RNA sequence: CGGAAGGGCACCACCAGGAGUGGAGCCUGCGGCUUAAUUUGACCAACACGGGAAACCUCACCCGGCCCGGACACGGACAGGAUUGACAGAUUGAUAGCUCUUUCUCGAUUCCGUGGGUGGUGGUGCAUGGCCGUUCUUAGUUGGUGGAGCGAUUUGUCUGGUUAAUUCCGAUAACGAACGAGACUCUGGCAUGCUAACUAGUUACGCGACCCCGGUCGGCGUAACUUCUUAGAGGGACAAGUGGCGUUCAGCCACCCGAGAUUGAGCAAUAACAGGUCUGUGAUGCCCUUAGAUGUCCGGGGCUGCACGCGCGCUACACUGACUGGCUCAGCGUGUGCCUACCCUACGCCGGCAGGCGCGGGUAACCCGUUGAACCCCAUUCGUGAUGGGGAUCGGGGAUUGCAAUUAUUCCCCAUGAACGAGGAAUUCCCAGUAAGUGCGGGUCAUAAGCUUGCGUUGAUUAAGUCCCUGCCCUUUGUACACA
């Protein structure tokens, strides 16, 4: 690499990247029961896995919202066009995932029930 | 020329140069290892980054 | 909070009625004569005229001053 | 010819699995390979106050991140190197390839 | 905001060719990084897309220093009418 | 809960000690004074704390000046202009057309009033969340079944022994359990057994240099290996064995063999506080300002101001010392940044000096660097003198960084040469590679540690106990308290 950044700060930068992506999707997909993100980093290919519950809801109609999310990620982080691909997965037995149930409990709390 | 001196003061160093990438705060920051984040944010995102209190 | 010096009122830039008509001169025939000068600069080459002050001409687009 | 592949990882178990898989692949192809060396671990240590404000007893945290780097030397054509490296890779390990 | 007509057209055309556009929450930016062919300062970008959100055309999200704007169909038709475009053309977020 | 009683624990308590503090100067923080502000929170569990070592920014306070960065909706104002900018000349602090005369411009974005917003390190931590601190890192807590009681509840959760531990044994209307502790993870120890290594080495081999066959080389290359180095799977210690105390149970002492016969840290909980953070935030309710701004930007001041008191620290009060030369040994780490404009340094010249000038190495077990650190060790000078201890105050000069040092950023030289003769009342921390002495990394950084977080070197006396003091926990008792 021309920049040839050192590994000590390369790992830290990657971790900050994961935290920033995690919080961004937490704000975006709160209604969708978002639970976490797995990033599969490879040379020339970057597959990012979004673990949620309502995968159809988070995919949207004809994948419009996942498309614009891919464009958002590419523009914000400066990745080459087409290098990143977002995939949506459904977590089996989502009751055991605290984050998803916490989001559901938060939405139930704001709903108005006791 | 308002734009000639609206932000003409040099921001090449000092606390007002570097700011938290999450809070836009200029206090309790860490520039070591290129964190560029406040201590509160670092504690909040330590697990996400990879820092774990092994010892 | 109370003040002692009166506030500095904003500059009210006055309007001019048909200011375009003051650049040329009216003739009955199909000919054109230009009264004031025109800026020979690059960006404003042959369309933007210059100011006509009491002692010098000026163009604000490129900050060109022609003193006498 | 004298290819050298560098693997940096945060998890010891994953990195050892990856290096073991690569050397086993070299053994299957019957290629002369140097033993897996271990660079000294890099421990990025950060100490911060627990309290967001300044009150309370002075209590400090110890957040450390461990990075392990292992490199392997092999004697094979670059096409063989690309074939071996393109498969059986854990996502958490960063891979570097050097010809010299 | 005294946004020049050229900058407004540039913002609209980029928003119409790419359905989303990001911008850091930083007024003290010389020019926008995503589009640098023309000046179009980041302040103008922020205020223009703030206006689009205000009149119910675009949707805003925030991640620690940046805004993300998502253009709905009602904003698509408004942008098409403003730029004098046919209904056939669609932004990159619609077609495959 | 007690201003009652009995047990238990704790070097944030004591015994014996060690090093200190409080005694002097200085750095820093708090109160007070003063001031346009010398803003603010905190006042065991505030006081070198807000990672708060502030010339600019940070800054929230004050002295003055710009911008709207007042979206959107509604009614006017007109392509026979809505209205932005503008060097001259005055004014200012700045070439802010911010303002006053004078006109050229920009091209429906605007502007004028009204709803509606919007911003705020503004108030409210006595509304909050989260985090953190404290009780308390002591050891406490809760079901199931089963006995007692009409019931709320109680026994289990205990008379004693033992343990760092409600940790266990053991009597027992209790038996089985769960959280905690423990366990666990990381860390240091040692393995000539395993895996490996030209980004680490070792042993030999061959040259090169030097001294009287041999000796040295971090001088150069190569035949084996991982003992030394780095890092992976395992092993290894368990009160295992012996002699004693102890119902012969738990457990404790001494010892042989043994790398160890108590390495340190992390997480640490049914609960409570009206402890702190609204100044960490695009986490936030309400209130307030919102254009003559509590929003933002610019110039300057202040956060350091000094009759005084207090706290955390540095330097020392000297002969086990100071000064001058010689010799000699480490590990923790970091090092060219998204915006970001700022890296760590070998080498050769100039110069006493900080420092300046040139080509090189390093995104790193690769270069600084075998990190030639100090203490300490060796040899002279000083001779009990506030003395060559001491470096406060202060003058002159020389450099670095920064847009900018004045209230002297920091560094260097000459010189001036204060108190302090081991410190009262009172009081702090500690028990093994411990304290203490000493130096070195990271945080803050354009410039920078007299703080803190870690590391390395030398490295001890006391002591294997207690409730005397101080706290704090359990039990008994009392209650007219139960927002206790
Ligand atoms: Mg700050
Ligand atoms: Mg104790
Ligand atoms: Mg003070
Ligand atoms: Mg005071
Ligand atoms: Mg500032
Ligand atoms: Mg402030
Ligand atoms: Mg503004
Ligand atoms: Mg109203
Ligand atoms: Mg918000
Ligand atoms: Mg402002
Ligand atoms: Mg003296
Ligand atoms: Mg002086
Ligand atoms: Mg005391
Ligand atoms: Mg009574
Ligand atoms: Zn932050
Ligand atoms: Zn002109």
């Amino acid at each position: 690499m021309a920049v040839q950044i050192s590994k000590k700060r390369k790992f830290v930068a990657d971790g900050i990247f994961k935290a920033e992506l995690n919080e961004f999707l937490t704000r975006e997909l709160a209604e969708d029961g978002y639970s976490g993100v797995e990033v599969r980093v490879t040379p020339t290919r970057t597959e990012i896995i979004i673990l949620a519950t309502r995968t159809q809801n988070v995919l949207g109609e004809k994948g419009r919202r996942i498309r614009e999310l891919t464009a958002v990620v590419q523009k914000r982080f400066g990745f080459p066009e087409g290098s990143v691909e977002l995939y949506a997965e459904k977590v089996a037995t989502r009751g055991l995932c605290a984050i998803a149930q916490a989001e559901s409990l938060r939405y139930k709390l704001l709903g108005g029930l006791a | 020329g308002h734009q000639q001196l609206y932000w003409s003061h040099p921001r090449k160093f000092g606390q007002g140069s570097r700011s938290c990438r999450v809070c836009s705060n200029r206090h309790g920051l860490i520039r070591k290892y290129g964190l560029n984040m406040c201590r509160q944010c670092f504690r909040q995102y330590a697990k996400d980054i990879g820092f774990i209190k092994l010892d | 909070k109370s003040y002692t010096t009166p506030k500095k009122n904003k500059h009210k830039r006055k309007k001019v009625k048909l200011a375009v008509l003051k650049y040329y001169k009216v003739d009955e025939n199909g000919k054109i004569s230009r009264l004031r000068r025109e800026c020979p600069s690059d960006e404003c080459g042959a369309g933007v005229f210059m100011a006509s002050h009491f002692d010098r001409h000026y163009c604000g687009k490129c900050c060109l001053t022609y003193c006498f | 010819h004298r290819i050298r592949i560098t693997l940096t990882s945060r998890n010891v178990k994953s990195l050892e699995k990856v290096c073991a898989d690569l050397i086993r692949g070299a053994k299957e192809k019957n290629l002369k390979v140097k033993g897996p060396v271990r660079m000294p671990t890099k421990t990025l240590r950060i100490t911060t106050r627990k309290t967001p404000c300044g009150e309370g007893s002075k209590t400090w945290d110890r957040f450390q991140m461990r990075i392990h780097k292992r490199l392997i030397d092999l004697h094979s054509p670059s096409e063989i190197v690309k074939q071996i490296t393109s498969i059986s890779i854990e996502p958490g390990v960063e891979v570097e390839v050097t010809i010299a | 905001m005294l946004m020049p007509k050229k900058n407004r057209i540039a913002i609209y055309e980029l928003l119409f060719k790419e359905g989303v556009m990001v911008a850091k929450k930083d007024v003290h930016m010389p020019k926008h990084p995503e589009l640098a062919d023309k000046n179009v300062p980041n302040l103008h970008v922020m205020k223009a897309m703030q206006s689009l959100k205000s009149r119910g055309y675009v949707k805003e999200q925030f991640a620690w220093r940046h805004f993300y704007w998502y253009l709905t169909n009602e904003g698509i038709q408004y942008l098409r009418d403003y730029l004098h475009l046919p209904p056939e053309i669609v932004p990159a977020t619609l077609r495959r």
